[PDB]
């Protein structure tokens, strides 16, 4: 039965060094400015069956005044206030739609095609208390709400869906993609498998290249999620690009996950989703949730310093 | 040297980069890091200062029920000529754990809090002073079994032994 497709929320991870790195930026250079700063976030595929990956802010995240296998760079913006009260008086919805609009623009301009790493664009609003040395922050991962919500038709473990030969050939291709520095941190791709059961991974722009035989094509992505019944958050804006560019009614997607540092297809998932078909920017959702609720996160680093 | 490895259980800087390269190759969950530019060690390649692996699950405490994740690095202790393991624990909702709570994931079968040689903040760490002797024993045992391990595998041996110190932290190593 064709059910409504639910995406698992992306969770954040701020490494300690990010704050230390920022506390220096704020004190030595910025001053009173509450002006936004563009930052770099990092994520990757799922690395273990029990635990899903995160969007991680490190000290490399802040401007250098990057991106390996385990760090796929994603563009973001930071809004840090000077007081508690100005932090609370932040217009969450105008800031979320401001960032979500940037994504939609890249989807429209053909930018997301050239560089799909722009899709998981994220927002951070914070308040750095440089007196007490405690930090208040809130992450946002804008994802568009498609007017009629995407309908899930099936979602199998990738190793079920693929044969044995296909499995071998896919993971051989997947590992090659992860193994070469030019493609390692490109978190969105096409997986095509020939009728001969030979698999190859091509860039999103090469879609037209990829229509040729009686060959399956799958819209793959680094899935940060570990859950065996839901795809990760990055599928949202990914499916938005697919509809906005090629207007597909039926889409096969590949939730790429790994274990022990290499492609794992029992963990990975193949699914097919269904989308209905002048239009503007849809609605956006997604402010990360704390132990369950719409609440910001706080960390006191007074002991580390 | 290969004699220093067998007789002392030690590791030279070049051999450390060698073994570390091999760890990354076999277990791509591990990555090389540069760390803080001000904390760079001139005797190690700038892009290869220490090894780290992120988001490593720990589903239960060492005493053999709530899930914690770890970031754990391997630095090179120039004095002991051995690697050193540094761990950073995290909450069930990925918030930084207090360093003394990590002792619960250390096997009660010596660990200490200190500053990282490349990073900010205080990290729990297994002290390396005994690692040399430990490695010498493991080398001895393997040698007579017929297995003659070379220094490019130090870390794989090192991490298998470390599993007895932190049994519930699920990092990668192959044999």
């Amino acid at each position: 039965p064709a059910i409504i497709l639910q995406f698992a929320p992306l969770n954040s991870s701020v490494d300690e060094g990010f704050w230390h790195s920022f506390s220096s930026l704020k004190l030595d250079k910025l001053g009173i400015d509450d002006s936004p700063i563009s930052i770099t976030g990092f994520y990757g595929p799922c690395g273990h069956p029990q635990v899903s990956n995160h969007l991680t802010l490190l000290s490399e995240s802040l401007p250098l005044d990057h991106g390996n296998r385990n760090k796929c760079p994603v563009p973001g913006i930071l809004y840090n206030t000077n007081t508690v009260e100005s932090f609370n008086k932040l217009d969450k919805q105008s800031l979320l739609k401001a960032e979500a609009n940037k994504i939609w623009e890249d989807i429209q301009s053909g930018k997301a095609l050239e560089d799909p790493s722009v899709l998981p664009r994220f927002l951070v609003i914070s308040f750095a208390d440089l007196k007490k040395w405690s930090f208040r922050y809130w992450f946002a991962f804008p994802a568009f709400v498609l007017d009629p919500p995407v309908s899930l038709i099936e979602l199998k473990p990738a190793s079920e869906y693929f044969s044995s030969e296909e499995a071998e050939s896919v993971s051989a291709a997947c590992n090659d993609w992860r193994d070469s520095d030019l493609t390692t941190d490109v978190p969105f791709f096409l997986v095509s498998v020939s009728s001969d059961s030979k698999a190859s991974i091509r860039h999103l722009k090469d879609l037209e290249a990829c229509q040729g035989d009686h060959q399956k094509l799958l819209f793959g992505f680094y899935d940060p999620c570990h859950l065996p019944s839901n795809p990760g958050w990055p599928l949202r804006n990914y499916l938005a690009l697919i509809r906005s560019r090629w207007n597909l009614e039926t889409v096969w997607f590949f939730c790429y996950r790994e274990s022990r540092g290499f492609a794992d297809l029992n963990l990975s998932l193949v699914g097919q989703a269904s989308i209905t078909l002048a239009e503007t920017v849809p609605n956006s959702v997604g402010w990360e949730l704390n132990k369950g609720k719409r609440v910001p996160r706080s960390i006191s680093l007074a002991n580390s310093m | 040297p290969h004699m220093a490895f067998k007789e002392k259980g030690v590791l030279s800087v070049s051999e450390f980069v060698l073994a570390g390269d091999n760890l990354v190759s076999k277990c791509p969950t591990w990555s090389w890091e540069s760390g803080d530019a001000s904390k760079r060690k001139p005797y190690l390649p700038s892009d290869k200062q220490f090894l780290i692996t992120r988001n490593v699950p720990c589903l239960r405490r060492a005493a053999s029920l709530r899930t914690r994740t770890y970031d754990l690095s391997i630095t090179y202790d120039k004095y002991y000529q051995t690697p050193r393991v540094w761990l950073t624990g995290y909450d069930e909702s990925r918030m930084l754990l207090q360093p003394e709570l990590v002792m619960e994931d250390v096997s009660q079968d010596t660990v200490t809090i200190e500053d990282h040689p490349h990073l900010p903040g205080k990290h729990a760490s297994v002290h390396p002073c005994r690692h040399g002797a430990v490695m010498k024993k493991i080398i001895d045992v393997l040698m007579s079994r017929g297995v003659e391990p070379e220094v490019d595998k130090y870390l794989f041996l090192f991490l298998k032994f470390m599993a007895s110190v932190i049994p519930t932290i699920e990092y990668d190593y192959t044999m």
